[PDB]
């Protein structure tokens, strides 16, 4: 219990307080030289967010860790997904998981992303 | 290897437990 978040969890956003926090945490090791695991736990917080330039800097956090980390790729690839579908790039997020669920056919929780994702599509085109 | 999800729901507990 469990591999990733829900699409529900990633709509509900922090109390302002913990996302300072986990901010904080960012400034304590220098920002951009802070480690992988500090940056996704702020970029997850910041896509937790209802404000859209908390939801985009999360989502280009979560790319910069996508860029260099290969062993984390595959993972990341979700959060992607749901940072785009929060932003309203449906096409952007429908790449991603596609690529996610190439590798995990069998996984539950992508293909319940990947469901959500069309269905979006499909009522916003449409 | 454990998730950064993981990661994540494991550091914030902690954290509000240090404040004052």
């Amino acid at each position: 219990v469990d591999f990733w978040p829900t699409l529900k969890d990633a709509y509900e956003p922090l109390y302002p307080q913990q996302l300072e926090i986990l901010r904080q945490q960012v400034v304590s090791e220098g920002g951009p030289t802070a480690t992988i695991q500090s940056r996704f736990n702020y970029a997850w917080g910041l896509i937790k967010s209802t404000d859209v330039n908390d939801e985009r800097l999360g989502v280009k956090i979560l790319t910069d860790i996508y860029k260099e980390a290969e062993s984390r790729r595959r993972e990341c690839l979700y959060y992607l997904t749901i940072g785009c579908y929060k932003l309203g790039e449906y096409s952007m997020a429908k790449r991603y998981v596609d690529t996610l669920f190439e590798h995990e056919r069998n996984n539950k929780q992508v293909g319940a992303l990947k469901s959500m994702v069309e269905d979006k599509i499909q009522k916003e085109t449409l | 290897e454990t998730s950064l999800f993981q990661g994540f729901k494991s550091y914030l507990p902690i954290a509000e437990l240090a404040i004052e």
